RNA sequence: CUUGAGUCUCGUAGAGGGGGGUAGAAUUCCAGGUGUAGCGGUGAAAUGCGUAGAGAUCUGGAGGAAUACCGGUGGCGAAGGCGGCCCCCUGGACGAAGACUGACGCUCAGGUGCGAAAGCGUGGGGAGCAAACAGGAUUAGAUACCCUGGUAGUCCACGCCGUAAACGAUGUCGACUUGGAGGUUGUGCCCUUGAGGCGUGGCUUCCGGAGCUAACGCGUUAAGUCGACCGCCUGGGGAGUACGGCCGCAAGGUUAAAACUCAAAUGAAUUGACGGGGGC
């Protein structure tokens, strides 16, 4: 319902859930879709297909500002990674450049013990 | 004596007061007699990432030998200073003239 | 591999990015001496390098910031 | 540790000639100098265990060097320890 | 240009700068010595491997 | 007397130690900028946060702790241990070619010092992590593993504790005894020198000879051939327990038995069987 004339595309990935958000250059949300909030659950919830559901939910949820042009920063190791981003290049979204943006602490904090399975 | 190689930083909007601020940092190593064998004069630099949120900031080389309490003072005369906003001090085990990569790369 | 022997430079210098360059990769990661051939003298000194001349922000720490 | 300038000075005070430097009596008097100037640093850096190794080893030679001195002559060792103040 | 030979460009940096490798490994905390044991264990693999 | 030990001059390498600064990445919290319904979690779930706006996203700030890669088969330290950068005080090792002292050496019961982590006392500090604990699950049970939380603790200062599979399960010093491939670190020589090819050291990794070993294995860094000294062992349980002494604020440590009990306990290797071990 209004224009920002261009955009800025985060796919925030996790194991259990990865989230698309649309977002202008100044870091300010258009539209976000989450795979977990497409109908899809527990492990549903986890898998590229339902990234790749989500991705273009989000697309079509911000369709109405009109976004084109799109920068890609991608983050988290989780699966879907590639995914998003091949199905938010659905609707014509004119992909300028990915980025890796996983946050890497230089040894900075002490991590949780590991599990026994 | 020691050599010590400085190089720092200051804000780009009071580089007009840098010439003006080498007079104190030289006066010190020539009041104890101490030697200054490379002097360089780098300038505006872009900055591969942000300090304080600035970019630009005009870079000083100095290579001084001096008593170790005069360095010591220069140092408290640093941080005191706002448009410095870097200042390494390295101690060299010889003194060194020969042209900076910097100065030669101009 | 091996520049700093063939050249036979006894120091190296953390404000000759020119060559600082060469050892650090896009990401802004020192190489590892499997990679380039440095000898172990040399790969020391210069990660001393690499990092004083990133203390004096000539050269990224990441390639973010 | 000690300057070159102070070593070369006990060395030709305490030597027999200034050449001489393997004489009991300068390696003592370079290990009293060096046991009396590591106790300002021992003073402020009291948990130095690592450099506090290196000074009991200086006064375990400087003991095992005047033990020797004394057996070889009762001259060397009462004048060399009267001008170190050494035993007193 | 292309989007799909520009996203294989993607997927050589993102491996061979190794961060997915990097977040499993910080996930969990490694004890230092497993730490040494698994870099002793590599060791003396990747070491015997290339006599015999 | 000078060959052992040590001193001096010149250099080299190093996460050696103490102290003080400092930088970047990340976590968390806070305040907000946009924005909408989930987030988070797992075998699957739920508890747990969220419509008072969470999570996601951008800006600015606070704070504590740890230093991606470099990084190693690396280095240093007596051992425990030691990892961004810079300064300051500081210990040791090594090399080169000389000069000097002249057996000044080795080992070491008691003694003294250092000594991971946990723990204790006082005063701080507290982001993350996380005993106890709280809830959610799993289960026949589940005082567990799994999940969301979470306190002491981890961090700092000064004291104490003195224990580890503190391990190379291998005391220290010295001499002698076939070789091969490495790493790291100095250095003499010679190519015309850059590279390069020869000599000699320091430390260190891995094969393997003789010999040794019960075997496995060790093998010039011996577990080989010897010498000097010290510690320790004397069947398995009872027991590193009791009692006493010493030490500690306390937890406890150290020194250290016997009665009784059994006819074995054990080491290495072998042949099978078995594995919710692999490979074909
Ligand atoms: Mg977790
Ligand atoms: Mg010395
Ligand atoms: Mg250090
Ligand atoms: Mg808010
Ligand atoms: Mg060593
Ligand atoms: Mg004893
Ligand atoms: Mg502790
Ligand atoms: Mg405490
Ligand atoms: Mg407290
Ligand atoms: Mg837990
Ligand atoms: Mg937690
Ligand atoms: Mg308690
Ligand atoms: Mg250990
Ligand atoms: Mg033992
Ligand atoms: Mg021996
Ligand atoms: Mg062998
Ligand atoms: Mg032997
Ligand atoms: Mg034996
Ligand atoms: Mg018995
Ligand atoms: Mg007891
Ligand atoms: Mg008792
Ligand atoms: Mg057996």
């Amino acid at each position: 319902r209004k224009q920002v004339s261009d955009g800025v595309a985060h796919i925030h990935a996790s194991f259990n859930n990865t989230i698309v958000t649309i977002t202008d250059r100044q870091g300010n949300a258009l539209g976000w879709a989450t795979a977990g909030g497409s109908g899809f659950r527990g492990s549903r919830k986890s898998t590229p297909f339902a990234a790749q559901v989500a991705a273009e939910r989000c697309a079509d949820a911000v369709k109405e500002y009109g976004i084109k042009n799109l920068e890609v920063m991608v983050k988290g190791p989780g699966p879907g990674r590639e995914s998003t981003i091949r199905a938010l290049n659905a609707a014509g979204f004119r992909i300028t450049n990915i980025t890796d943006v996983t946050p890497i602490p230089h040894n900075g904090c002490r991590p949780p013990k590991k599990r026994r399975v | 004596m020691r050599h010590y190689e400085i190089v720092f930083m200051v804000h780009p909007d009071q580089s007009e007061q840098v010439p003006g601020m080498i007079e104190r940092y030289t006066a010190a190593i020539t009041g104890a007699e101490g030697k200054i064998h490379r002097l360089e004069d780098w300038g505006r630099r872009q900055l591969a990432y942000p300090i304080n949120k600035l970019h630009k900031a005009h870079y000083v080389l100095m290579n001084v030998e001096a008593p170790q309490e005069v360095i010591d003072e220069l140092e408290t005369t640093f941080r005191f200073n706002d448009a410095v906003i870097r200042s390494m001090v390295m101690r060299t085990k010889h003194a060194v003239t020969e042209a900076s990569p910097m100065v030669k790369a101009k | 591999f091996c520049r700093f022997t063939a050249e036979g430079v006894q120091e190296i210098d953390y404000k000759d990015i020119a060559t600082l360059k060469n050892y650090i990769t896009e990401s802004g990661k020192i190489v590892p001496s499997r990679i380039t051939g440095t000898r172990a003298k040399y790969q020391r000194q210069l990660a001393r390098a690499i990092k004083r001349a990133r203390y004096l922000s000539l050269l990224p720490y990441t390639d973010r910031h | 540790s000690l300057s070159t300038e102070a070593t070369a000075k006990i060395v030709s005070e305490f030597g027999r000639d200034a050449n001489d430097t393997g004489s009991t009596e300068v390696q003592v008097a370079l290990l009293t100098a060096q046991i009396n100037h590591l106790q300002g640093h021992f003073a402020e850096h009291k948990k130095d265990h690592h450099s506090r190794r290196g000074l009991l080893r200086m006064v375990s030679q400087r003991r095992k060097l005047l033990d020797y001195l004394k057996r070889k002559d009762v001259a060397r060792y009462t004048q060399l320890i009267e001008r170190l103040g050494l035993r007193r | 240009e292309p989007f799909d030979v520009a996203l294989r460009r993607f997927k050589r940096s993102c491996e061979k700068a190794g961060v997915l490798a990097e977040v499993r490994r910080r996930e969990f905390y490694e004890k230092p010595t497993t730490e040494r044991k698994r870099a002793k264990a590599s060791a003396v693999k990747r070491h015997a491997k290339k006599l015999a």
